[PDB]
């Protein structure tokens, strides 16, 4: 039961600059034959994993010069010279000395300067309202970094537990994220209140931004 | 083509079964040990099972012991994973992988998706997200099962500014996603 501990979990890298990531094992991966049974994989977005480094320091076939693995025993490092867009993805280490185990992954992303979200709110459609349910949608478009907070308010009452959200992968062209949050209410509860608002907190905003509508306006 | 191709993934109820296949091409399959690896939604890689080139030395991760069986047919260049008594936590993309001399996974298939859920098939309702110097509009694709749906704009002529979000699994056991596009006001 060898536990593989990777760090950091997330690594934003400015393009052109180097990257280094760690994989530490709970016991030595150095076999008596002299090899460290440690491999590195890259899983690019939407793709299958691919082998980068085998037996600690050996580049797999087709792997660029700028990738190198080092270390021995329990402390291993993957280093990238001159990170570029094609390098983004989740990097996984793996040991094969005993029953195979993987590290939990390091996600490499492109670092850029701060971009505030553009915020949009959408009332439920009439067609959905007929059905008995009201979905209110808040869009936070093309922001950076990924960390953002949405707070739903209904007649100024803070909502909790009745929303879900998802986030796109980083856009390859402008390096931004977008986020969609959906507040779900009964039609009955929806028609008991007037002001629907989503308040957005993000580093690019000096104070939270609220977009809102009046039900029925 | 030197390639591994998984098939047989799908959507079944807990307690039911699935049989995965992995067709190898472009190399001498009978010479390689082969593995199954899986990745739950939004999670990392987890080793599942191994079988040697000659069918010996099978092994499994603990959570699938007594439920999954790995096997191979060298005359058909095919690896199998018989997945019995499926559990919700078996939901994942399953990859087959070739083990090289260095005991690294030097080739992976594209993966086959497995969903284990008590839910039953349901088409979505599609609702508009109507606009209020840039405007945003979109569609809400609500209450469907299983994954996936595909979303296009203007039959494919509108791609710039489109964001189709990852689906969320609702407490009902049904999925929902939104697709949005920003345009000039």
């Amino acid at each position: 039961d060898i536990v593989m501990t990777q760090s950091p979990l997330s690594l934003p890298v400015t393009p052109g600059e180097p990257a280094s990531i760690s994989c530490r094992s709970s016991q030595s991966l150095l076999h008596s034959n002299g090899y460290n049974y440690l491999d590195w994989y890259l899983q690019k977005p939407g793709q299958s994993p691919q082998l980068l480094i085998y037996l600690g320091s050996n580049r797999a076939s087709g792997v660029p010069d700028r990738f190198s693995g080092s270390g021995s025993g329990t402390d291993f490092t993957l280093k990238i010279s001159r990170v570029e867009a094609e390098d983004v993805g989740v990097y996984y280490c793996m040991q094969a000395l005993q029953t195979i185990t993987f590290g939990q992954g390091t996600r490499l992303e492109i670092k850029r300067t701060v971009a505030a979200p553009s915020v949009f709110i959408f009332p439920p459609s009439d067609e959905q309202l007929k059905s008995g349910t009201a979905s209110v949608v808040c869009l936070l478009n093309n922001f950076y970094p990924r960390e953002a907070k949405v707070q739903w308010k209904v007649d100024n009452a803070l909502q909790s537990g009745n929303s879900q959200e998802s986030v796109t992968e980083q856009d390859s062209k402008d390096s931004t994220y977008s986020l969609s949050s959906t507040l779900t209410l009964s039609k009955a509860d929806y028609e008991k209140h007037k002001v629907y608002a989503c308040e957005v907190t993000h580093q690019g905003l000096s104070s939270p931004v609220t977009k809102s509508f009046n039900r029925g306006e | 083509q030197v390639q591994l191709v998984e098939s047989g993934g799908g959507v079944v109820q807990p307690g039911r079964s699935l049989r995965l296949s992995c067709a190898a091409s472009g190399f001498t399959f009978s010479r390689y040990g082969m593995h199954w690896v899986r990745q739950a939604p939004g999670k990392g890689l987890e080793w599942v099972a191994v079988i040697w080139y000659d069918g010996t030395n099978k092994d499994y991760t603990d959570s699938v012991r007594g439920r999954f069986t790995i096997s191979r047919d060298n005359s058909k260049n095919t690896l199998y994973l018989q997945m019995n008594s499926l559990r919700a936590e078996d939901t994942a993309v399953y990859y087959c992988a070739r083990e090289d001399w260095a005991e690294a996974f030097d080739m992976w298939g594209q993966g086959t998706t497995v969903t284990v859920s008590s839910a039953s098939t349901k088409g979505p309702s599609v609702f508009p997200l109507a606009p209020s110097g840039t405007a945003a509009l979109g569609c809400l694709v609500k209450d469907y099962f299983p994954e996936p749906v595909t979303v296009s704009w203007n039959s494919g002529a509108l791609t710039s500014g489109v964001h189709t979000f990852p689906a969320v699994l609702q407490s009902s056991g049904l999925y929902s996603l939104s697709s949005v596009v920003t345009v000039p006001s």
